[PDB]
RNA sequence: CAAGGCAAAUAGGUACAGCAGUGAGGAAUCUUGGUCAAUGGGCCCACGCCUGAACUGGUAACUUGGAGGAAUGAGACGUCGAUUUAUCGAGUAAAAUUCUGUAUACAUAUUGAUAAUGACAAUAUGUACAUUUGUCUUGACUAAUUACGUGCCAGCAGUCGCGGCAAUACGUAAGAGACUAGUGUUAAUCAUCAUAAAUAGGUUUAAAGGGUACUCAGA
RNA sequence: AUAGAUGAGUUUGGUGAUGGCUCUGAUUGAACACU
């Protein structure tokens, strides 16, 4: 079962995640079939930037993660609102409004 | 760019080095990554890119 | 700096001095260091390949600097141009 | 009871020495003393290092009035009163700081700059022109040039710049395109022609400000293109931005230094030595 | 802690020569010995005599062990060419003769002639020395806590750093907290002008503010670090030089690193208060640490 | 040597050098524990003259190597725990070996004031 | 299925080379913690449950990176150490004065995470604090000296070596050289070493030409 | 990746060679001693 999930990297309290196209019964952090991007959670302020605003910077290859999702390919939880954010997946979870 | 380039940053006035102006040794990187697997054959046109390709195989 | 490789040998001392570019620095021994220091030569690099006689290498180190293959005999004889490419890319000697 | 060794220091000091101690003549009053270039010496047993002149206070105005105001290129003004192109750049940001300085009503450090000013030799630009202020025209010694490379050629060769530059190297070019105000080279060829001052002037203008346009014109695409990969989803707390790659080039063997994301093979390198762990570029 | 390697920085018997503005180092750098004594000694002995003098200077707050990995047998240079050489000849007389170039006669024949001989073709300045052994320690010129002494913005190495570590620099418009931050051509740092006049400024004793407040020109304000009004440190004039790598500001206290140091012919751009002699055994040293 | 000599293998590994501690070098170990089986005194060679402290001891691996006591008065004796280091005595043969004066059972000299940490010796602590 | 160890009797289980931990061996290597909040996996229509993987806290200078304080400081006409008794040092060193608020402590906000869920912590800002020296070396290689004691004795030593009554080499005292929260020693690997030489060696007298050349294979 | 190639002590009445040993450089999932 091909699965378009995160690798958790880097060192403590510094978390650094890495979109792979891995089978789903393997180890998290195994060389996987392709890396599709990156993804950091803590969030980036720009440098001459005093607003206060906030972003998160993601590099994902969506012409490949695109082709994947079209044979099969089952994003998790995590990776499933990334790519419904970019408009490839429509979301899984939405907030209630009554 | 939504906040202009302040005096600070030394992108506010762009000066480009002339060719070979400098030497600067990059260190070799370790690590390797998946070599991404390809998807049609190495000469010729394949079938998947044709008109109905999609539509002969996920048809609705 | 001395003009290309040179090699000489002293029974059994046989002492081999290169040329290197400017700012390579005196990256030789010792007694090496003190004669090009004193001659004048600020970059070059030696080897001692089959003995380190303290005499026999100075005297095939000092017959080396006099042993220095000159461009312009060389010239002469080929009938050919030894043109220094160092002189005519920055329009005159750089010393 | 004072040393013998301190004793000689206060006696140099109050003699000897006590010229250093208020500034009262304008210019360098360094102990190597005026050298035979005209350049105060701050360390006599190191006669190459020299005390080299700075902008004047109203010179680095007359910089930026003319970049600015009179909308010059930057080359033209660098060749104009030989100073470095990237000095004009840096003195227009610096003075930038200072009209935001006293747009916003902040106390200028002046009693610390006229003092200062007075120990270090000035050049002002203008009217006295008396000396340049520096070389405009220094090319780096690239490592492939360092060699002593002596070619054998036939005997009647013109042997050019260009000829010399295919010795050295099949991919080096010769000095007169590393230089970073190359249309002087053409200012001068019409000069050789007898061609009339001013009217080179015009040509070097024109040509300056036509390289300038190009390449601001190759910035703007090429940032225009790095923002067109970006996609920025707004949400309820931050702005995601999704940027695109293409994920195949990683070599020939999955090795690439350009290459995105975390090296699967590599172990922490966090105890080796010299493994730099501060900030290496201020963004 | 003050290290055993600290107990006499500025000894009037060792006579070590210090990056501070201190009078005790301005007689020690005036009284230096013109010549270092290198007649008998080995030259394992010569090395290790120019190591110490020039490492009592050169990032004298940094380990001998990080040093050691930041020496650099690359030295960087360049060469001056005018566009005037460069149009009218294409390098091509360089090369006439033998490759060489068109011999001339010997000094002992040129003025025995009333008439002199014609000019040679070339660059003008095209036969100076260029010192690359002042370059030895041209990496410690990259640092942050060194550029800010420099600039003239600190009254020693030391005292540049803790303006670091303090949180007073702010490199391109962002606050830096690394005094090792190997500045980039084009950075703007930028200190904070409480500390540079302090710094700078003139010892505040109170005994002489007792007789001055009561009995463009600044006013007495009896608030402030350094003395009122602001006046440059006793000594500052004999250390009042510039590197031509940096252009500065003194209004803001701002400076920008243009460009490494760079050696070119006749001069360099490391400021060194030693011989070419001395540079240059310590550049042997560090080539193999012995 | 020809090419064709180098093909069948000529080029083999110089003769191995024998160390300075062969009982540590060959389990490539810094040290070793021992329980003294003798501790006599060893005469030195032709142009030396003295008496150095030596004691045979028994490895935890098993061998039986002869150690020598560095410093001034030794408190080792019959069935002493005491831990070896490499080492050797130069003008006496056989001693190859030395012993820790910090160690389990030999204790450092009292009186020591140069070089302390070589002969396992505390500080003499009288400002302390 | 069989055997031995442990356990078991009419039983027929167990093997921690799963995590933490104990004993043993050894010169020598950790907590019988918290949580599934993040990431990944299994079951599930769904909700959800489980996860010693994993994420986090703890221990150990084992290693790396950073901090561990800067400026002023001249007659306290004091103190000490030597010694030519008046010369040379400790010494800008100290005290003292003027500033900073680094590690860190506390406080606030944001953040790791969102549909919702925060075990624990990071980051930013504000205020506040100026806290140790230690170790080796000193004949040459190899940077750095005298005095006293000992007298081929006691001891030093990586190599050569030192000590036999006026020892710069041993043991003390002082000075000097150097590294520094590390410093030395021991063990090991690479290089030094063209010191197994493919690149690139050599074999008359120094390690090394076979007793001989016809000759298959092979060059 | 174009700067990257280095020696020193020790055999002899003495000289020049041959030839080992040790030192100088870097390091360890290290141990011990003094801290
Ligand atoms: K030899
Ligand atoms: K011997
Ligand atoms: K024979
Ligand atoms: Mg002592
Ligand atoms: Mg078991
Ligand atoms: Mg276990
Ligand atoms: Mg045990
Ligand atoms: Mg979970
Ligand atoms: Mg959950
Ligand atoms: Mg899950
Ligand atoms: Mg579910
Ligand atoms: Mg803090
Ligand atoms: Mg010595
Ligand atoms: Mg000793
Ligand atoms: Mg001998
Ligand atoms: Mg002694
Ligand atoms: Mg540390
Ligand atoms: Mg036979
Ligand atoms: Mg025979
Ligand atoms: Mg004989």
């Amino acid at each position: 079962v091909l699965k378009l999930r995160l690798a958790r990297f880097g060192r403590t309290n510094a978390p650094f995640y890495n979109i792979v196209v891995a089978h789903a019964r393997t180890a998290r952090n195994s060389k996987p079939l392709e890396v599709i991007g990156t993804y950091d959670p803590v969030p980036k302020k720009d440098t001459y930037d005093t607003t206060g605003k906030l972003h998160k910077d993601i590099k994902l290859d969506v012409t490949r993660a695109k082709y994947w999702i079209g044979v099969g390919a089952q994003p998790t939880d995590t990776v499933w609102r990334l790519l419904s954010l970019v408009g490839i997946l429509d979301p899984k979870y939405k907030k209630p409004q009554p | 760019d939504s906040v202009s380039i302040p005096p600070d940053s030394p992108n506010y006035i762009k000066v480009p080095e002339p060719p070979q102006s400098s030497e600067v040794r990059h260190p070799f990187v370790k690590g390797h990554l998946p070599i991404p697997r390809s998807i049609f054959p190495k000469k010729g046109v394949p079938e998947k890119v044709q008109s109905g390709y999609v539509n002969r195989i996920a048809p609705k | 700096t001395i003009y290309g490789e040179v090699t000489t040998k002293v029974s059994g001392t046989i002492v081999r001095l290169n040329s290197r570019p400017p700012g390579f620095g005196l990256r030789v021994s010792h007694r090496i260091f003190e004669m090009c220091r004193a001659a004048g030569i600020r970059d070059l690099s030696a080897k001692f390949l089959r003995s380190r006689n303290p005499m026999n290498t100075v005297k095939a180190t000092y017959q080396a600097l006099l042993s220095q293959p000159n461009p312009e005999d060389l010239a002469i004889g080929r009938g050919k141009k030894l043109v220094d490419v160092r002189k005519v890319y920055y329009g005159g000697s750089v010393y | 009871v004072q040393s013998v060794r301190r004793q000689k220091m206060f006696s140099w000091l109050d003699k000897k020495g006590s010229a250093y101690k208020e500034h009262t003549r304008q210019g360098p009053n360094l102990l190597g003393g005026q050298g035979k270039d005209g350049l105060a010496v701050p360390f006599p047993n190191n006669p190459y290092f020299k005390s080299q002149p700075v902008l004047s206070e109203g010179s680095r105005e007359i910089i930026y009035q003319d970049v600015m105001e009179k909308g010059l290129p930057i080359k033209a003004v660098s060749a104009k009163y030989n100073v470095d192109v990237r000095r004009v750049a840096a003195v227009i940001r610096l003075k930038e700081i200072e009209k935001r300085w006293i747009k916003e009503y902040k106390p200028l450090a002046r009693p610390y700059a006229r003092a200062v000013m007075k120990m270090l030799p000035q050049t002002v630009l203008g009217g006295p022109d008396q000396k340049p202020h520096e070389s405009i025209n220094d090319v780096h010694v690239h490592s492939y040039t360092t060699q002593q490379l002596f070619v054998p050629v036939s005997e009647s060769r013109e042997f050019t710049r260009e000829d010399a530059a295919k010795a050295f190297g099949d991919h080096i070019l010769p000095v007169d395109k590393k230089l970073r105000v190359p249309e002087l080279i053409e200012f001068q060829k019409d000069l050789l022609k007898e061609v009339p001052l001013q009217e080179a002037n015009r040509k070097f203008l024109n040509a300056t400000a036509a390289s300038e346009a190009k390449i601001a014109e190759r910035e703007a695409k090429r940032r225009q293109a790095v923002e067109d990969a970006i996609t920025r989803v707004k949400t309820d707390r931050f702005e995601f931005r999704f940027q695109e790659f293409n994920a195949e080039n990683v070599g020939h063997d999955g090795r690439d230094r350009n290459a995105v994301g975390w090296r699967y093979g590599v172990p922490f390198p966090d105890r080796k030595r010299s493994q730099i762990k501060i900030p290496t570029k201020v963004e | 802690m003050k290290i055993r390697r600290l107990f006499k920085y500025h000894s009037l018997k060792k006579k070590p020569i210090r990056p501070t503005w201190n009078k005790y180092n301005l007689y020690n750098l005036a009284t230096a010995g013109r010549e270092p004594r290198i007649s008998g000694k080995t030259f394992f002995q010569q090395k290790w005599l120019a190591k110490s003098l020039t490492r009592a200077y050169h990032g004298e707050h940094i380990k001998e062990r990080k040093w050691a990995r930041m020496f650099s047998r690359r030295l960087p240079a360049v060469v001056n060419m005018d566009p005037a050489y460069m149009a009218k000849y294409n390098g091509s007389e360089q090369a006439a003769g033998r490759g060489s170039g068109l011999s001339e006669p010997p000094a002992y024949e040129k003025t025995a002639d009333e008439k002199p001989a014609k000019q040679v073709i070339a660059n003008p300045g095209r036969k100076v020395p260029t010192p690359y052994e002042q370059m030895t320690f041209a990496p410690l010129e990259r640092r942050l806590d060194i550029a800010i002494f420099r600039a003239l913005f600190a009254s020693s190495a030391r005292q540049a750093r803790q303006m670091v570590v303090h949180g007073a620099v702010t490199v391109n418009g962002k606050k830096m907290k690394h005094p090792g931050y190997l500045l980039n051509p084009g950075d703007l740092f930028q200190v904070d002008v409480e500390r540079v006049l302090y710094a700078t400024g003139a010892p505040k004793d109170k005994k002489l503010l007792a007789a001055a407040m009561k009995a463009e020109d600044n006013e007495i304000d009896p608030s402030k670090p350094y003395m009122t009004p602001w006046r440059p440190r006793n000594y500052m004039s004999a250390f009042a030089f510039i590197p031509r790598y940096l252009e500065v500001n003194q209004n803001i206290c701002a400076a920008v690193y243009l460009r490494h140091p760079v050696a070119r012919p006749g001069e360099s751009e490391v400021p060194s208060p030693f011989s070419p002699t001395i540079n240059q055994l310590a550049f042997n040293w560090y080539l193999r640490r012995g | 040597a020809t090419l064709n000599q180098v093909m069948r293998g000529c080029r083999k590994p110089q003769r191995a050098r024998h160390a300075v501690s062969p009982a540590l070098s060959s389990i490539k170990s810094p040290a070793l524990k021992g329980v003294c089986v003798k501790v006599g005194i060893t005469r030195p060679k032709k142009p030396n003259s003295g008496e150095r402290k030596t004691a045979r001891v028994r490895l935890s691996t098993g061998k039986v190597i002869t150690a020598y006591i560095p410093g001034e008065g030794h408190n080792i004796s019959q069935h002493s725990v005491v831990l070896v280091r490499g080492g050797r005595a130069q003008d006496c043969p056989g001693v190859r070996y030395h012993l820790v004066r910090g160690a389990l059972d030999l204790a450092g000299v009292a009186t020591r004031m140069s070089s302390r940490s070589k002969y396992g010796t505390k500080k003499p602590k009288k400002a302390s």
